[PDB]
């Protein structure tokens, strides 16, 4: 698994990959490890795969009610902290959760919080969470900058997953992507490892290591 | 978390703590705050088990604020940290306990004097001119035993306490990404934005 | 079922009164007198073993009770009500003193352990307060020789000498002229027994006088030798054949 | 004195009887459905000029295809309104659907009875409950302290109902658009209301498959009451 | 005044008096008896047919507990089945832990003691219903009755109900003229006949008689209901000596 | 069922009071007379026993001032027993908070929190009140020397002097008239003893009808010292304010 | 426990403890709230009835919620601590768990559910308090004034009064305040939450109390001799 | 009188008012009929309306695919005794793989009944039920009371003027108990039975609501044009 996102001038990109393992034996290579808590709120999806789709859609249900009840659209960091104390209570139980949870609010601005389940809450600007985060970690740092552009910006969190998915054994199958804006996320699409792979290596002159 | 330190000199508390958060194999932040303002003149520093620091540091806070608007007054640092000693003594006979230790710096504004208090997760405390948690005193005590005075100002308690990073960063085999520190005095506490 | 009487059957009436704690000291005045004496060296409590049938053997039932080697209990109002108090006066003893300090309360503290559970019978759920008044009767180290009366209410008075119950108020007169700061134990039992004939109908004799002393210590009461310190009880329930003996020099 | 849970030799609960009178007493609150949506309008009723009338909330959303207005102890309604917006959120989460509007407005009901000696009384408010849903179209229910729920085609409810509820029952036809109720539940508001009708002392909302639930504006209201006056002064 | 307005309330007589008033809803029932014959037990009840679309022989009264004990009652239905399903957990637990069938004076104090029980407190109605209940178990046959003020004895012969009275009557005849003992085919026609003598205190309405028995030699020891054959004869037996 | 014996304790009357806690007021209006006068120097409680025998046992006896810490004391008029089980409760409080924070239990904090306790059997449980009214009297480094009162409405309040039980609208109108800010614990001594001199019931005050404590800093530098007032020590006061 | 249903319905649809319940806020000590432009005021009335009280440890009419709200009320004294906790409690929970301190609207429907849940909860009468919950919103400089009920119906008030002889001091208010222009300033606001006072008070000596709440958590409590120079002002200018 | 506070007091007479003014919900209700033969049992009910512009309140509940009942009086309590028998059911299937017989089916209801007449604090429930089902010995029809009275019956009716269906069922007994494997004349016999406690209303469309159960023919319930066949 191999999952980033990351706060800039447009406001956030998150880019996962797709595939899921059980030992070597590649269970899924079309697994969505972002979850759409609500058309403003994502979450990213790593460890136990219930864990998070349960908890992050039951999430979704609290954040539905505070804007019912206080007629006001919820913060990341009061939308964050309801899962990081949920997953407290459980600590000891053997809940397993790394996510990211972005957002884009008036108050805040883009705001992405780490969520942990050890009860690990942190507010960045860039993570990284996976078996593959070392790989995207180490593009994402040497090309990042706050004034990217928005096209700019998700082909860096699309070549960072890239990097993972290739290095990786356990991450790959496909690139999905999201923008995260004020007025909500912006899906850009499923875009396969296999395919991807050439193309960027003809297109930027990268992985000369590999014979194509 | 790793290194926190703290000295207290003749008329302020200077806390000390590291700004990195390593979840295994990565270092995931490099400007992380370990500490809370628990009343306009008393700051608690932690490091411990991941999540039940933050858990732990914010419960006290909250308690604290609590007690600050009930009372209209704010409870001495010697108050504070029997409060704190208490939650934690609870705390290691409980099913789960919090794996936290902690650094509190106060300035008593009744008795006009600094005090630090360190009170590991055990509840074990013990009132000190200077103190740390973890290895963060193998390496630093030599240094402050040798050095520190009672009559010390505020500059000179932040020339010593560098001599104690520098040592750290020389013989620590961890990047603990260098360090927050925090003044507690009179005027409350304030932050030393280059260190 | 359940006990659904969760609320108070005593409360104040419009003029002040807790009706029921009234009532209660009504039953006390009913109830057979029982008094109360304190010497410089020792207490005496007595009352009148009013048998209800002369087939009833009136040794069976106890008025005067041990609480403690050094405390004892008298009683006037309802019987019963004075049995389950000596029994839960008994375990309060051990489970809040004894079993914590390793030794017996003291006169006063065991007096406030039995008074709190009258006061709660007159505020808790669903009861009704004891209808009785206690004198209680001990010996602590610190504090010395004492007497106690607790009433329905659960307040506690400390007395030099009193008596409560059917003749009380002539009794307590009886008392005034006759108590002195000088009295020794004998002198103390002898005006027990003068004060306890006035209020006393038919015979007066050991058969039919329940009394008892708080007293010096009594290591034939014991039970076993080979400890110095452990020295005996001071209560000590006296015969009938002391009370006649008594009865002569009258 | 009398149990809390006791029958009437009618065969009546006395005390649910009792908090129907409370709802006569409450302010005017009106419901009409039709085929283009379910509009809801009440009479807000300030008791002096210094309230601001904004805060007074006697319309709410349940869920985004589900509004409610209320009318009586209107304090009673708010564990109410939690429970509606727990139910429909909860359903959510179990199903991944919207919630019927008839089930959520039958889960409402279920905590009519649920008084004795639980809470100590029943509620004192009636609820107007209106929503949409792929099954049954557009719909609006009385909701009552008795546990009973009626579906209507449109209703009345507070102290000025009776009077209402005959207008309504001339002026409703199956063809009525959704401009059309809007102007006939600020129609019949201003006939049973004290004072004068504006859109600071009253309150129209509707629900409609498109938008969801919405509140109008005092700017969109005071639109509607004008369109309203001239066609009454139009014939 | 106002001492019958609460259950476990003593009267100035010494009198509870909302047992009593459970008594006349007992009163107000229909008749049910109960025959201890030689070598077991017999109860009949009388049900009366307030309609034709009753459906005949569905609506059985009489009650088996455990397999050998059985229970009919007179006043309130749903009382008598609420004891009943108590008696039922009382002998399956009896059973459960002492492995023989709970014997029937210890089956009659259980009813006794839960039934007195509800004579305790304020916060419960006393039982509605007189219960006549027996079986055979180790020590022979045994038939009880039991009041809404827990009271039980043993009985030769038992009556309840509305037609009480003359049931009596025709038990005491028995108890005369039968100091050897009944057997229990004659105890099954003996109740039928009883019954339908009783019936003239309920004479507005017509019934139907329903009969059960526990009997060593006819029955294994057990409860069954008098079915078919055997009904008939009694029902037969019955009709001849009214008229 | 059991509805029928029910008082019902904690409700209104139309007129929007609490029956049982105006009941309980007027219990306690005919209990003994206690008396607190703060002054810049110490506080001074004075209380009258309640018709009382020769036979009682004076000097081992209390039924008006108890001690709940070593900074607090407090004087009762009402039902002693009643008294009793809210003072433990406050002795226990205190200890809770020193053990918490180390620091003894500011006057106010402990008030409260008995006057909390109050309020709630007026409000749940289905229980009578307590029919008790406390003086507190009492020194903390906040606001230094305090007194208070409680009812059992739970409702609390702060004085310069202030009387509970028998004849407090005497009494009061009395500390009224002859109390001075700039008064010292001596003079205070005076004016409570003159105070209930006037307002009792009694032929004459005597030693052994009263009650008598200070708090005082009086204690050797900068420290408090509570002083409940011996049987003899009552008697020698009496004789120095000219009383006896 | 104690399951008692006091708080039941009558006849005519009414709930009596509620509404005596409402009886004992009549009687209670008058209190005002007045919103000016850019800040609300909170005046109180202090009964004399009560001297050698001491006033610097005597419980304060108005009490601090959080840094940025206050409440004061009329009605039961007693009553009124425990609604205060609760609202502390809530205040420093909220700040714990959504990292954002309340607004003035949901500190005042909680402490309004509160109330309402004393009215068909068993074995519990409801509060005898009226409360006026006032302040600003974290990060807004808009005015916020609430008030709340024993039957647990709120409303928000551009002014309004509670306690005895209320109903002459909201007349004085009706008629002095103008929506289209509210007190611009602190002085305005102070004296006319002071004139609204005098109407009622007696003395304006040590019978009015004055609490300034400001933006961005300024709260403070007006001293005698200023609330004094304002009784001065007012009558000086009524001598005309 | 003096009797009628609660359900745990018994009167001088030993009546229980609270039992007995709960029957009077009962009659106060809307009319239901039932009526069975030997391989269909039926269900009519005669819906009402609060006014023109309400829906008529539903009187029919299924319990299961070969039980359900018919309510008159407090529909809350119908859902709340519907709900347990709904539970009874199912207990009887997912446990014993095995259809809850309608005979037991009514003791459970009489007991759940029961509880509540002789405890203080509840109520007695205030609806009469008629329940119809189809088990191993064939078809059923029970009518339940809130006294706990449960009895099964060929035909009955209940509710407000339900008199006049019980005396019309009670003539055609010997000829409905026989209209075997014809669920249409059933049927028929049952609306012809319900129209004999009508008054100055009749059967419209969406008045009437009807229900079957029998050998091949799972609990289904009939309303709006489905019964229009029938009017």
């Amino acid at each position: 698994t191999t999952m980033l996102a990351f706060r800039f001038q447009g406001g956030i990109i998150v880019a996962v990959d797709s595939r899921a393992t059980a030992g070597n034996w590649v269970a899924s290579q079309t697994v969505k490890k972002v979850i759409e808590i609500n058309p403003f709120l994502l979450g990213t999806m790593a460890g136990g795969a219930a864990d998070c789709q349960f908890w992050e859609t039951w999430l979704g249900s609290q954040c539905r009610l505070h804007e019912l009840r206080e007629k006001e659209r919820i913060s990341v960091a009061a939308a964050s902290k309801i899962l990081s104390n949920l997953v407290y209570q459980y600590k000891g139980a053997g809940l397993s959760m790394g996510t990211m949870i972005c957002g884009y609010t008036r108050k805040e601005g883009p705001t992405i919080y780490y969520v942990d389940s050890d009860g690990t809450r942190l507010k960045g600007d860039i993570f990284c969470v996976g078996s593959g985060q070392t790989f995207a970690y180490g593009v994402l740092d040497s090309n990042y900058k706050w004034d990217l552009s928005v096209e700019d910006a998700l082909y860096l969190g699309k070549r960072s997953i890239l990097a993972a998915a290739h290095r990786d054994a356990y991450s790959g199958g496909s690139v999905n992507l999201y923008h995260v804006t004020e007025d909500g996320w912006i899906y850009h699409g499923n875009h396969d490892v296999g395919e991807l792979f050439w193309k960027v290596k003809e297109e930027e002159g990268s992985f000369n290591n590999v014979i194509g | 978390m790793d290194i926190i330190l703290g000295i207290r000199v003749q008329d302020s508390v200077i806390l000390a703590s590291s700004k990195a958060v390593t979840r295994g194999i990565s270092v995931l932040k490099d400007s992380d705050d370990k500490t809370r303002q628990l009343s306009p003149h008393t700051l608690m520093s932690f490091a411990g088990e991941a999540g039940d620091t933050v858990q732990f540091a914010e419960y006290i806070q909250a308690n604290i604020q609590l007690y600050s608007i009930r009372e209209d007054y704010e409870l001495s640092p010697q108050a504070v940290s029997s409060f704190v000693r208490q939650e934690l003594a609870k705390s290691i006979r409980s099913r789960r306990p919090y794996q936290v230790n902690v650094l509190i710096g106060g300035y008593d504004k009744k008795k006009n004097k600094p005090e630090l208090y360190q009170i590991d997760y055990l509840g074990t405390k013990v009132e000190l001119p200077y103190g740390a948690h973890g290895y963060s005193g193998f390496y630093t005590f030599s240094l402050l035993d040798h050095h520190y005075r009672p009559d010390m100002t505020t500059e000179e308690g932040l020339d010593l306490l560098k001599l104690c990073v520098q040592e750290l960063e020389k013989r620590m085999p961890m990047d603990f990404k260098g360090v927050i520190v925090k003044i507690v005095d009179k005027d409350g506490i304030r932050q030393v934005d280059d260190f | 079922m359940t006990d659904r009487y969760s609320f108070s059957l005593t409360t104040f009436s419009p003029s002040g009164k807790l009706g029921q704690i009234d009532y209660a000291l009504t039953a006390v005045k009913q109830g057979v007198t029982s008094l109360g004496i304190k010497a410089t060296n020792g207490v005496v409590i007595a009352t009148e073993k009013k048998s209800s049938s002369p087939l009833a053997m009136s040794e069976t039932l106890s008025k005067v009770s041990l609480l403690t080697p050094d405390i004892g209990a008298v009683y006037s109002g309802m019987g019963p009500d004075y049995r389950v108090l000596v029994d839960k006066s008994r375990k309060v003893a051990h489970t809040s003193y004894k079993r914590i300090y390793g030794e017996y309360p003291p006169t006063k503290l065991l007096v406030s352990e039995v008074a709190k559970i009258m006061q709660e019978a007159t505020q808790s759920g669903g009861v009704r307060p004891f209808g009785v008044s206690l004198l209680i009767a001990g010996h602590d180290e610190f504090n010395g020789f004492s007497l106690y009366q607790v009433d329905p209410s659960g307040s506690y008075f400390p007395w030099k000498a009193t008596a409560i119950g059917k003749g009380s108020v002539a009794a307590k007169t009886f008392l005034e002229k006759r108590w002195n700061d000088e009295l020794e134990l004998e002198d103390a039992i002898h005006i027990a027994l003068l004060t306890l004939k006035e209020s006393v109908e038919g015979e007066f004799n050991g058969d039919t006088i329940e009394l008892a002393i708080i007293g010096d210590e009594n290591p034939d009461l014991l039970g076993y030798t080979g400890i110095p310190t452990d020295k005996g009880p001071r209560f000590r329930k006296l015969t009938s054949q002391e009370i006649n003996d008594r009865l002569e020099a009258l | 004195d009398r149990g809390v849970s006791t029958f009437s030799p009618e065969g009546r609960l006395f005390q649910v009887e009792y908090s129907l009178e409370a709802i006569k007493l409450g302010s005017t609150a009106i419901g009409i459905a039709t085929k283009e949506g379910v509009v809801l309008g009440v009479e807000k009723r300030a008791t002096s000029p210094l309230l601001e009338s904004d805060s007074i909330e006697k319309i709410v959303e349940i869920d985004r295809h589900i509004g409610c207005a209320m009318s009586g102890l209107t304090a009673d309604a708010r564990s109410m309104i939690e429970h509606a917006r727990t139910a429909a959120v909860t359903h959510n989460l179990y199903y991944d659907e919207d919630i019927n509007v008839e089930s959520l407005t039958q889960s409402v009901c279920d905590l009519a009875l649920r008084f004795g000696e639980l809470m100590s009384r029943p509620f004192g408010v009636a609820l107007l409950i209106a929503g949409h849903d792929a099954d049954d179209g557009y719909q609006l229910f009385h909701a009552e302290p008795s546990g009973t729920f009626y579906r209507y085609n449109a209703k009345a409810i507070g102290s000025g109902s009776e009077g209402a509820q005959a207008e309504l029952l001339n002026e409703w036809h199956s063809s009525l658009t959704l401009k059309e109720a809007e102007l006939l539940v600020l129609k019949i508001l201003k006939q049973v209301m004290e004072e004068k009708l504006d859109e600071n002392n009253a309150q129209l909302s509707c629900i409609t498959k498109q938008d969801g639930f919405k509140i109008y504006d005092n700017e969109k209201t005071a639109e509607l009451i004008k369109e309203l006056k001239e066609k009454e002064a139009a014939e | 005044t106002g001492y019958d307005l609460s259950n476990s309330v003593f009267s100035p007589d010494g009198r509870n008096f909302q047992v009593e008033y459970a008594v006349k809803a007992v009163e107000n029932g229909t008749t049910s008896i109960g025959i201890k014959c030689n070598d077991g037990v017999v109860f009949a009840v009388e049900k009366l047919i307030t309609s034709k679309l009753l459906v005949p022989q569905k609506n059985v009264k009489i009650q088996v507990v455990d397999r050998h004990i059985g229970c009919v009652y007179s006043g309130l239905i749903p009382d008598g089945r609420h004891l009943v399903n108590r008696g039922r957990e009382e002998a399956a637990s009896f059973k459960k832990l002492y492995k023989t069938p709970i014997p029937i004076p210890a089956f009659a104090d259980r009813l006794g003691q839960y039934v007195q029980a509800h004579t305790l407190y304020n916060s419960v109605r006393p039982f509605g219903v007189s219960t006549i209940f027996g079986g055979v178990d180790k020590n022979g046959a045994h038939l009880y009755m039991l009041e809404p003020s827990g009271s039980y004895w043993g009985y030769k012969g038992a009556a309840t109900g509305k037609g009480r009275q003359s049931a009596k009557a025709e038990l005491e005849k028995l108890v005369d003229h039968h100091p050897e003992g009944l057997s229990a085919r004659e105890a099954v026609k003996q109740a039928a006949k009883i019954i339908y003598l009783a019936h003239e205190d309920n004479k507005e309405k017509d019934f139907e008689l329903e009969i059960s028995w526990c009997s060593l030699s006819e029955t294994n020891g057990l409860h069954k209901f008098v079915k078919g054959d055997l009904l008939q004869e009694a029902i037969d037996f019955a009709q001849k000596e009214i008229n | 069922g059991s509805r029928r014996y029910d008082s019902r304790t904690t409700i209104f009357s139309p007129e929007g009071r609490l029956y049982q806690v105006e009941y309980a007021l007027e219990s306690i209006s005919h209990a003994g007379t206690a008396i607190g006068i703060m002054a810049s120097d110490g506080i001074v409680l004075a209380a009258e026993r309640k018709v009382t025998s020769t036979l009682l046992e004076q000097d081992t006896s209390t039924e008006k001032l108890y001690k709940l810490n070593d900074k607090i004391a407090v004087a009762v008029a009402g039902l002693t027993a009643d008294a009793e089980i809210l003072i433990n409760t406050a002795r226990i409080h205190a200890q809770n908070y020193l053990k918490t924070y180390n620091e003894d239990i500011p006057v106010e904090i402990l008030v409260r929190r008995l006057s909390d306790i109050k309020q709630g059997y007026t409000q749940h449980g289905g229980l009578r009140p307590f029919g008790v009214s406390f003086i507190y009297a009492g020194y903390d480094d906040r606001y230094g020397y305090q007194l208070y009162t409680s009812n059992p409405s739970g409702n609390y309040t702060g004085w310069k002097a202030i009387s509970v039980g028998a004849n407090t609208s005497a009494a009061q109108t009395l500390l009224q008239m002859d109390y001075k800010d700039d008064m010292k614990v001596d003079d205070a001594i005076e004016l409570a003893l003159k105070t209930l001199s006037k307002t009792t019931d009694s032929s004459a005050l005597t030693y052994d009808r009263l009650e008598f404590a200070t708090i005082r800093k009086g204690a050797n530098d900068g420290e408090v010292y509570q002083k409940i007032f011996k049987p003899q020590e009552i008697k020698d006061i009496l004789v120095k304010t000219g009383i006896t | 426990g104690y399951d008692r249903a006091l708080s039941i319905f009558s006849p005519d649809g009414h709930i009596f403890q509620v509404e005596y319940a409402l009886e004992a806020v009549k009687r209670g000590t008058c209190a005002v709230g007045v919103k000016g432009k850019n800040c609300v005021v909170l005046g109180c009335e202090r009964r004399s009835t009560l001297k050698l009280q001491d006033t610097r440890i005597t419980p304060s009419k108005v009490s601090k919620i959080d840094s940025h709200v206050v409440l004061s009320f009329s009605g039961l004294n007693a009553d009124s601590r425990i609604l205060i906790e609760k609202a502390r409690v809530e205040a420093q929970s909220h700040r714990l768990t959504l990292e954002d301190p309340v607004t003035v609207e949901y500190l005042t429907r909680y402490v309004a559910g509160v109330q309402q849940r004393y009215t068909q909860s068993g074995g519990v009468r409801p509060f005898g308090v009226s409360t006026l919950i006032a302040g600003f919103d974290p990060r807004d400089d808009e005015p916020k004034l609430y008030q709340t009920e024993p039957s647990g119906i709120y409303s928000s008030w551009s002014a309004q009064t509670i306690g005895r002889n209320s109903k002459t001091v909201r007349e004085f208010l009706e008629k002095n305040y103008d929506r289209k222009e509210p007190p611009a300033t602190v002085e305005e606001c102070v004296k006319l939450t002071v004139r609204s006072l005098l109407e009622v008070v007696q003395t304006g000596a040590k019978n009015i109390e004055i609490t300034v709440v400001k933006p961005d958590s300024d709260i403070v409590a007006l001293s005698s001799e200023e609330i004094n120079q304002y009784v001065t002002q007012i009558e000086q200018e009524k001598q005309e | 009188n003096n009797y009628d506070g609660d359900t745990v007091t018994f009167s001088p007479t030993g009546r229980l008012f609270q039992v007995e003014y709960a029957l009077e919900a009962i009659k106060q209700g809307s009319v239901t009929v039932g009526l069975r033969s030997n391989t269909h049992a039926v269900l009519v009910a005669l819906k009402r309306n609060a006014d023109e512009l309400s829906s008529y309140q539903k009187k029919i509940i299924k319990c299961d695919e070969h039980m359900g009942l018919s309510l008159a009086g407090l529909a809350p309590d119908a859902r709340v005794l519907s709900n347990y028998l709904r539970q009874q059911c199912n207990y009887s299937s997912l446990v014993f793989n095995r259809k809850l017989a309608v005979e037991r089916a009514g003791h459970l209801l009489c007991d759940k009944a029961q509880k509540n007449t002789q405890s203080y604090g509840g109520r007695p429930y205030g609806v009469g039920l008629l329940i119809i089902g189809y088990d191993k010995s064939g078809a059923h029809l029970l009518e339940f009371q809130p006294s706990g009275n449960v009895t099964e019956l060929y035909g009955t009716a209940i509710g407000a003027r339900s008199q006049g269906a019980k005396t019309y069922l009670e003539r055609t007994l010997d000829t409905f108990i026989k209209i075997d494997g014809n669920p249409d004349e059933l049927i028929k016999a049952g609306v012809e039975a319900i129209s004999q406690s009508l008054r100055d209303e009749s059967l419209t469309v969406d008045n009437l609501s009807i229900a079957i159960v029998g050998k091949d023919t799972p609990f289904t319930i009939y309303d709006g044009e489905a019964v229009a066949k029938y009017i």
